[PDB]
């Protein structure tokens, strides 16, 4: 008997693509930078101290955006399109007021609105002007109902930051070396510190490397630096097998040749090691506590949370050398992707700390010197420099923050105008992290753990085949969580905390280790029953439905991850042999009873992660729902991005041919939007009759376009015809092309400025 | 050709294409995978084969011994070692304990003759001094794993070999492929037909068969890897590289240094790279 | 080195590499039966993985919380320590102790019966301590020495250590989340 | 082998005193007299054996009353046990036939 | 180049022209070829597009039949009015005279 | 299925509530017990619990080595001085403990005494972990090394100097050690125990599945 | 072996059932664009996907795809296509011929850099050799290469028959 | 324009069309590796007679 198919079950991804995926992405990150972050280092920076002259300070009460406005001539200010802002040639910006509480003598000075800068408002988002508007609106703005969003206007132009791909940070990568080696590494940061430490087996003995170290030291002297002293901890640590203690020898043998037997010995020969940027044990102390492997806390200097982490590592290496199990940079659990939130994030908060730097130097030069009477800071709030640091980030595309070592150049792309199709797919991009250093050929190749999250067909042809991507139909990025009840949550489950036993209970067979984003939680027995009664409280909404959680059956880790910038894509869950999604549902849809939220509280439908779908079983489609089936794939045609979704059958082509098509489909011309003739643009090029096409697939009907398409459907012959046709040329119709066939227009710009200098002459 | 070579290709993978090109006229002493096609007098049996397979390919002790044991006893402290004869006897090595005694003391931390001892038929002690540099007497532990990784039988710098076979119905023998680096070694092992054995690697050719066998082995090899592609080159042309390279005596590359002898131009080399040093050096 | 060494067709007698290799080291020095040449049974050196401590001698599976408490009870009627570690709230009020809904340890409940503890059939183990049913299971097991101690500060200035007894297995009581979902769906 | 100090875990060496060699620590007083034969077995890896009998080999393990192959009934067959990893796995058999139009291979 | 997919559309296109639907083409799914054949079938052409075709210039008609139907081209960008170029002899640099 | 077996009453005493802690030795496995090595002296802080143990090792057994304990104990102290010493004779006999702190909340953990189809729970005060001390060796080394020869705002809180001076003020208490093998032992074992009867209903714990889902899992 | 084995026999039985004067039949028989194993994989079946000369390695635990059991050395789970590119590839299958095509692109996108960069070597190294009027092949400063040019003398580009300048059956018949 | 052999470059005989493409035939489509796709193909016009010969005799 076939199992009977949900038929309508289509309909999960229109309600899907209101709330998230569809340029979406970028919106909800800018609404997330705009409401809490902005606030957040507002709150790690809120209270400035002058050097000279104490118990005067000036101190941040809060922060706010608000609505955009315009500064003109005559001090008088009104709210504005982003249309004039195109025309104009300005930055459509919104000025950020913060409230203030400082000292002038008398010690309580309030003010409840102090313009220190313009924020760049990302077009669609909370404060825009256009968001929750009706189409008979978007007349009196000049704004296309169809125009996605998500790009920003700076100086007259259109900027997208595009999604940047990282790896993921504070995790144990095993790598193979140039000549050989095998070694492991952890970029460990935190918003404090970025720094990567390493592991290396050069001669049999395990040596730790560091930026600040002047020279590799052994592992076994870190581990009787921290506070552990008896050799057998630290190979109760390791681990308890024979071959494990057999490749652990020689380090042990290592450091009974020097005579490290003590903590504050150990120390000493840490502290003749650190590059000098108390001088011996207090900067190898601060140094383990503070720099290596940063990302692990120390609470009162008690460093066993941070030995175990490191017996991890040391013990990873040892099985890794054994059999040649390494992990690999392309898979994209490892994947994280940065979002226009959290590039903002860096921008404001280094801008931020150059401004209340800026102002604490001016206020320790005037407060000994001038006047005995006490000055205000307000008059000292040059706004020029959180504008212009702003907007000479955005515009140029180069994000150099000294103090966060970050120096990425091209983020941000012009948003290409050319039709509907290349502005709606430059808004899914995902720029790769080498960004053409040689043809390495490893992660320009297709790899299967991007089933569902990114485009099969759709990459550039080119020099960077395979770097740039794009994303799905339906996926979601996730933003960062709260952190706090998962830990709660697992201490209650059964995990034991990791200080409550030595490193023999690490290695038994039955003992899995938890992780939470980098940081050991505890160890815990009967895995599987943490597993399920942690996606049961997750189902039923006590946890934020992207906290995924997976297990690693050979390592013998079950991780935890909370964090945000990775993909997730949702599921039909499929509890023993039937779905969960039954035809009084989608009805209960398509009459608007519910939506799709109340599809994910129901446990009808959850956020499987890349890391969580190594796990699962998933079945595309009803008939091949076997016993062991977890999730059913909601759409299978999702698969492909956008731009893929204007090829009709693209399942009968050879693949090469639905690439070019990706990349032809963003040149074809055809017409912006509805303000296509009130827009004036650097190269506009119009179709004079477009035509909806004769065989569309459904992602037209998504995306919409069909109300507003790029091409003519043409009575094509498949034939032969005189010889001149021989290398992919094609034969017109010379009748065809005098009625009207392919008439294109073709609009440019011609732009003169008349500036008036600062001689008071002006140009005529 | 290069550009019509999709990198397109049971065991002894070989590097073809745009890469191997590279590596040849490279002429770098040591290329990836290089493969020695060794030819056998008595071509007839897999028994003849496997013997000088056997006396060819690196057998590691620990792969004959079936156990090695630390034994202390309350008057001495020593290694001893057991060898599994019946494997021996089936793998068909010229080795007993006493072979076992001669290939250690080959450079492992200064052992002397005196600290071996041949007590039976298949049993070996070892008893270790004290290094007397920067060690401890508890070197057992270096010697307890470093002792199965010495070699008591076959080439050293051979990896490993396999027996390849024909196909044609008039005749059967069995040619022996060898991935190893050393050409002199292979050569000279009785058993393995001498006058008709070739390899890859264009230097160990160079070293070994001269600089007229080098050239005559960078005109077939590459030629292979044309044919191997469906590509085709007349024979002068490859003939012509070949002897571009070996007009003086030596196998020279088209690398930078190569090119800077048979170059003697500045101009030339200070179009290539390093930015100022050859004008200030040449000026100088 | 003579290097050209000389092999020969006959096959090695099994028992006579085995009798070689014993006499290359059965041979003993035992019959000092002195006090230095002497040893101390009761502090052999540690071999590493410590429940297999002796490598030295004269001469696991993992048990399940029913099959622990099958032996502390029929098997020996000895007492025996355990130590069990409690989940974070406990579902109880703190009674008159000035309060908000606050954590609930064993340090605001008072002395009495306080739960029942239910062995089901086929090794599932309930600690019903009201209306709720905790769950236990065995934790990881520990193998070194856990003492258990008491310390009591009698006067100002010293007071009593005395050990109470040595502590083998570990228990943990976790939530039953499954009936608590299953009570109200949400 | 590692072995570790009871009193402060320091890791053990060998060393030889005026009546026995000991086992000693280095950071604290304890040694422990090696009264009698200790040993440590490591039991490595052999060589595959698959191709080594293939093809005629110099096999010996066949005796007189020896039984017969099950499928042709005839004693044209060798048999043989190796150990096909280290010499504490228990000894495999297997067998193998060759006669006249009749070729086979059997476990 | 095996695209299957364009025979595919010009089928389900004249199919669609003649009855005023709009058949899709979607990924993994989509109108199948047996349904736009009976769909073609019942308007009086051929089930496989395939037309009886007379040629235009010498007038008889041609020996095998030609493959009719509507295909969506789209115009792209690349025109030759804007990639002409040619320069005979103009401006140069300043510091390396040449152009 | 009905539970068959065991309906174990679980009782709560509270005699030892400020009393119990629990030592584990990271580094003696379960054979190598205690109970027969004599205990020297015991050293605690009861707030920021630091316990330090001293257990006296002999010398007449043959797993001490007199030829290298006299080397180290010269090491150490001065060869003549005797006022004070980390070793009263010219042997090293004296081994010290030194403790680490495992967890700060240590309300969650509970001893159970079971017996005849009872459980006695009993709250700890107290997890540390024992480990043998090498402060030996850096007191060697110290007596060899003189053998040789409107301020800006401040954090000492998070520094290692500060915390040392934090802890140092608390003043140590002695403590008369007590084996296993002693009566006072036993005597003290039977306050684990709570005098009860064997059914009396709980006035407390009647809070409901939901409120306990609620109150374990609150809202943000 | 086996799934070779299926592409081959329906090719050979795909190209016995086309009738002649079919259009992908003669524009293969004639040579001009295609082959029989392009007729063959969009008529009977698209065959193994290999990635650089073996089957689709596992990108996840031990899996291909999340869509097939773990541990599964089946022959739809490691990248071969049943279907045609006429009746249409499945989701599974389309994604292992996208990955099998992406290689194609990607090795497309290295050649340049990969072969120009040796063609440059070679035009450095080679450019001065010039043919002298006494048929010798002499380098700049004038050390001979070659006494005559690849020992006969002769032009490649003048090569009547396989690598000898003529083939003298051909010139007797003409 | 990327100019794999010496067959890249080649001497033709200009005749002057009206429309705005080089037109040449498509026989010689192998050598330059062209295929008309929008193709560009770069013009050369010597300027000396002794370069005009050189072009076409070589
Ligand atoms: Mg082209
Ligand atoms: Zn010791
Ligand atoms: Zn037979």
């Amino acid at each position: 008997a076939p199992i009977p198919t949900v038929e309508e079950k289509w309909r999960l991804l229109p309600a899907f693509l209101k709330v998230k995926g569809l340029v979406k992405q970028h919106i909800d990150s800018f609404n997330y930078f705009i409401n809490v972050e902005i606030k957040k280092i507002m709150k790690a920076n809120e209270k400035v101290t002058s050097d000279a002259d104490p118990m005067w300070y000036l101190k941040y009460l809060n922060i706010y955006v608000g609505l955009p406005d315009v500064e003109e001539s005559f001090n008088v200010t009104r709210p504005v399109s982003p249309h004039e802002c195109r025309l104009r040639d300005m930055t459509y910006s919104a000025p950020i007021t913060v409230d203030i509480e400082y000292t002038r003598g008398s010690q309580r000075i309030i003010r409840n609105a102090l313009p220190i800068g313009r924020m760049p408002i990302m077009l669609r988002s909370s404060n825009c002007v256009l968001t929750g508007k009706t189409p008979a609106e978007f007349a009196k703005l000049n704004e296309c109902p169809l125009d996605p969003g998500g790009y920003f206007i700076v100086k007259g132009v259109e900027k997208v930051i595009l999604i940047q791909e990282q790896l993921s940070k504070n995790r144990i990568i095993v790598e193979a070396d140039r000549k050989g080696a095998v070694g492991a590494s952890v970029t460990s940061s935190t918003h404090e510190k970025k720094s990567r430490t390493n592991m290396a087996v050069k001669q049999g003995r395990f040596y730790l490397r560091h930026n600040t170290l002047s020279e590799d030291i052994p592992i076994v002297i870190i581990f009787k630096a921290m506070g552990v002293e008896s050799d057998q901890e630290i190979v109760q640590m390791i681990g308890t097998e024979e071959h494990v203690m057999a490749a652990f020898g020689p380090s042990l043998e290592e450091c009974q040749k020097a005579q490290i037997f003590t903590q504050m010995q150990a120390l000493k020969y840490i502290g003749n090691k650190v590059r000098r940027q108390k001088t011996k044990i207090e900067e190898a102390r601060e140094l383990l506590a503070s720099t290596i492997l940063t990302h692990v806390p120390v609470k009162e200097f008690n460093f066993r949370a941070k030995c175990i982490y490191t017996a991890v590592m040391v013990r990873r290496v040892i099985l890794a050398q054994g059999d040649n199990k390494v992990d690999d940079r392309d898979y994209y659990g490892n994947k994280r992707l940065e979002l226009a939130g959290q590039l903002l994030s860096l921008l404001f908060e280094d801008l931020f700390k150059k401004f209340n730097s800026e102002m604490k130097k001016i206020a320790d030069q005037v407060i000994p010197k001038q006047r005995a009477a006490q000055f205000d800071v307000v008059k000292h709030m040059r706004q020029d420099q959180i504008t212009n640091g702003m907007v000479n980030a955005i515009s140029t595309g180069n994000w150099s923050l000294k103090r966060f070592k970050m120096d990425r150049q091209g983020v941000t792309q012009v948003l290409s105008r050319l039709s509907y199709i290349s502005a709606l797919g430059m808004m899914t991009r995902i720029s790769s992290q080498f960004e053409k250093t040689r043809k390495v050929s490893g992660p320009r190749s297709l790899q299967p753990s991007q089933w569902g999250m990114l485009c099969p067909s759709d990459t550039p042809e080119g020099e960077a085949c395979g770097l740039v991507k794009n994303l799905a139909l339906m996926t979601h990025i996730t933003t960062d969580m709260e952190d706090g009840p998962i830990v709660k949550l697992a201490s209650n489950l059964g995990v034991e905390d990791v200080n409550l036993l030595c490193g023999e209970e690490l290695s038994y067979p039955n003992v899995f280790l938890v992780f939470l984003n980098g940081n050991i939680l505890g160890v815990i027995r009967d895995h599987k029953k943490l597993v399920n009664t942690f996606r049961l409280m997750r189902r039923a909404g006590y946890i934020n439905e992207f906290v995924s959680i997976s297990t690693n059956l050979t390592d013998r880790c079950v991780y935890i991850s909370s964090d945000g910038g990775r993909l997730c894509r949702p599921y039909i869950i499929v509890k023993k042999q039937k779905p969960a999604v039954t035809n009084k549902h989608m009805e209960e849809l398509a009459q608007g009873y519910r939506n799709f939220e109340d599809f994910l509280h129901e446990s009808l439908v959850e956020y499987l992660d890349v890391n969580e779908e190594n796990d699962c079983n998933i079945a595309l489609y009803e008939h091949t729902i076997n016993k062991d089936t977890t999730h059913l794939e909601i759409e299978p045609f999702t698969l492909l991005g956008v731009c893929a979704g204007l090829i009709p059958y693209p399942h009968h082509n050879q693949s090469p041919r639905n690439t070019y098509q990706c990349a032809m489909g963003k040149q074809a011309m055809g017409t912006i939007g509805y303000n296509q003739r009130n827009r004036i643009d650097t190269l506009m090029y119009l179709l004079a009759y477009p035509q909806k096409p004769m065989v569309k697939t459904k992602t037209i009907e998504l995306i919409e376009f069909e109300k507003l398409p790029a091409g003519q459907n043409a009575t094509v012959a498949v034939m032969s015809y005189s010889g001149y046709d021989i290398e992919d040329a094609l034969v017109l119709n010379k009748a065809s092309l005098d009625r009207g066939f392919g008439r294109c227009l073709v609009y440019k710009n011609a732009k003169c400025t008349l500036k008036r200098y600062t001689n008071q002459t002006f140009d005529k | 050709p290069g550009t019509q070579m999709t990198l397109k290709t049971a065991s002894m993978n070989i590097t073809l294409g745009v890469p191997r090109i590279k590596e040849i006229i490279n002429a770098s002493k040591a290329i990836s995978t290089p493969i020695i096609t060794a030819q056998l007098d008595k071509d007839d049996d897999a028994d003849y084969a496997r013997l000088v397979k056997g006396r060819i390919e690196k057998t590691l002790l620990g792969e004959i011994s079936e156990y090695i044991e630390e034994v202390f006893l309350p008057d001495d402290c020593f290694i001893l070692v057991k060898l599994s004869l019946e494997r021996i006897r089936l793998l068909r090595l010229e080795v007993n304990a006493e072979t076992v005694r001669y290939s250690i003391c080959t450079s492992k931390l200064r052992v002397k003759p005196g600290d071996v001892a041949v007590h039976g038929e298949a049993v070996v002690c070892v008893t270790p001094r004290e290094n007397s540099k920067s060690s401890m007497y508890y070197v057992l532990q270096f010697l307890k794993e470093d002792l199965p990784k010495v070699v008591v039988q076959g080439i050293p710098e051979v990896s490993r070999a396999v027996i390849h076979i024909d196909e044609q119905s008039g005749k059967e023998k069995y040619k022996l492929l060898v991935e190893g680096d050393n050409l002199r070694a292979v050569m000279a092992t009785h058993g393995v037909k001498g006058t008709r054995t070739t390899s890859n690697n264009t230097y160990e050719v160079e070293k070994t068969l001269g600089i007229e066998a080098a050239r005559t082995t960078i005109i077939n090899e590459i030629q292979y890897t044309m044919v191997n592609h469906g590509m085709s080159i007349d024979r002068r042309h490859v003939m012509l590289l070949s002897d571009l390279m070996t007009y003086k005596g030596e196998v020279l590359g088209i690398t930078r240094f190569g090119l800077a002898k048979m170059k003697e131009s500045v101009l030339m080399l200070a179009s290539f790279e390093k930015t100022a040093d050859h004008l200030f050096d040449a000026a100088y | 080195r003579p290097e050209v060494i000389q092999s020969h067709s006959i096959f090695e007698q099994g028992p006579a590499e085995m009798m070689k290799k014993k006499g290359n080291w059965d041979k003993t020095v035992d019959v000092s039966d002195m006090g230095p040449s002497h040893i101390i049974n009761i502090k052999k050196e540690k071999r590493e993985t410590d429940e297999e401590t002796k490598q030295i001698l004269r001469m696991l599976p993992k048990d399940v919380s029913v099959a622990e408490l099958l032996r502390e009870l029929s098997l020996t009627k000895e007492e025996e320590l355990l130590f069990l570690q409690l989940p974070d709230t406990l579902p109880g009020q703190p009674p008159t102790q000035d309060i908000a809904e606050n954590a609930c340890t064993l340090a605001d409940l008072t002395e009495g019966q306080v739960g029942k503890l239910l062995i089901r059939k086929s090794g599932r183990v309930q600690l019903l301590l009201g209306k709720v049913t905790l769950d236990v299971t065995m934790g990881t097991a520990c193998s070194f020495l856990q003492e258990l101690v008491s310390v009591g500060l009698g006067d100002s200035r010293t007071g009593e250590m005395t050990v109470l007894g040595h502590v083998k297995h570990k228990l943990v009581c976790s939530p039953d989340f499954e009936s608590l979902l299953d009570h109200k769906h949400r | 082998m590692l072995l570790f100090c009871p009193g402060c875990g320091n890791g053990l060496i060998v060393e030889e005193g005026q009546r026995c060699h000991r086992f000693s620590c280095n950071t604290c007083p304890y040694v422990h007299n090696i009264t009698r034969k200790v040993t440590n077995r490591k039991y490595p890896k052999l060589k595959e054996v698959d191709d080594v009998l293939g093809g005629a080999a110099a096999w010996e393990n066949v005796d007189s009353t020896a039984e017969s192959c099950p499928k042709c009934e005839h004693p044209r067959a060798y048999f043989m046990q190796l150990q096909t990893r280290s010499a504490d796995e228990p000894m495999t058999t297997f067998y193998k036939c060759c006669n006249a139009q009749c070729g086979h291979r059997w476990r | 180049r095996m695209t299957v997919g364009k025979l595919i559309e010009l089928l389900a296109g004249k199919a669609g022209v003649l009855d005023g639907r709009f058949h899709y083409g979607t990924a993994f799914g989509g109108s199948k070829v047996k349904d736009v054949c009976e769909d073609l079938v019942r308007h009086g052409y051929n089930y496989l597009g395939k037309d009886y075709v007379t040629s235009g210039i010498t007038g008889e008609p041609l020996e095998a039949y030609i493959y009719f139907g509507p295909v969506y081209y789209q115009k792209l960008k690349h025109m030759v009015l804007d990639k002409m170029h040619a320069r005979a002899r103009g401006p140069r640099a300043v510091l390396t005279r040449q152009p | 299925d009905d539970p068959v077996v065991q309906e174990i009453d679980v009782y709560l005493a509270k005699s030892l509530a400020e009393k119990l802690y629990l030592f584990q030795y990271p580094v003696r496995p379960a054979s190598m017990t205690y109970d027969d090595i004599p205990h020297l002296s015991a050293k605690i802080k009861p707030k920021q619990q630091k316990v330090e143990l001293e257990m006296a090792i002999d010398t007449l057994n043959p797993n001490y080595c007199r030829s290298k304990g006299e080397q180290i104990a010269l090491n150490v102290d001065g060869a003549c001085a005797d006022e004070t010493s980390t070793y009263s004779s010219k042997l090293m006999d004296k081994q010290t403990f030194c403790s680490s702190q495992t967890t700060s909340n240590t309300s969650r953990y509970a001893a159970a005494l079971y017996r005849q189809g009872e459980l006695h729970l009993t709250p700890l005060h107290g997890i540390l972990q024992l480990r043998p001390s090498f402060s030996y060796l850096d007191k060697a080394d110290a007596k060899h090394r003189e053998r040789e020869a409107e301020q800006a705002r401040q954090r000492r809180v998070q520094s290692y100097e500060f915390l040392q001076k934090k802890h140092a003020e608390e003043p140590w208490v002695h403590l008369h050690y007590y084996g296993l093998r002693d009566s006072r032992s036993e005597h003290e074992r039977q306050y684990l125990l709570c005098p009860g009867s064997s059914g009396v209903e709980n006035t407390e714990l009647v809070k409901s599945p939901s409120e306990y889902l609620m109150m374990l899992m609150p809202p943000s | 072996k086996e799934l070779s084995v299926i592409r081959d026999h329906a090719g050979s039985a795909c190209l016995r059932e086309l009738d002649k004067s079919n259009s992908p039949l003669t524009m293969a028989l004639c040579g001009s664009k295609g082959s029989f194993i392009n007729i063959s994989q969009m008529i009977a079946c698209v065959g193994q996907q290999a990635i650089s000369g073996s089957r689709v390695p596992d990108g996840f635990e031990n899996r291909s795809l999340p869509h097939f059991e773990k541990h599964s050395k089946l022959p739809a789970a490691k990248g071969f296509v049943a279907n045609s590119f006429y009746s249409g590839l499945t989701p599974t299958e389309f994604f292992f011929h996208t990955m099998a095509g992406r290689e194609g692109l990607v090795d497309t996108a290295v050649k340049t850099a990969e072969t120009g960069y040796m063609q440059r070597r070679l035009v450095k190294s080679l450019e001065d050799l010039c043919s002298q009027y006494d048929l010798t092949v002499r380098s700049s400063t004038g050390d001979i290469i070659q006494f005559i040019y690849g020992g006969d003398g002769l032009d490649p580009a003048a090569m009547e028959g396989k690598d000898e300048p003529l083939e003298f059956k051909r010139v007797l018949d003409n | 324009q990327p100019s794999l052999h010496k067959l890249s470059i080649m001497a033709h005989l200009a005749r002057v069309k009206p429309h705005r493409t080089f037109r040449f035939n498509e026989c010689v489509c192998t050598p330059y590796n062209a295929d008309f796709d929008g193709d560009e193909m770069n013009l050369h016009l010597p300027q000396t007679e002794e370069a005009k010969a050189e072009a076409l005799v070589l």
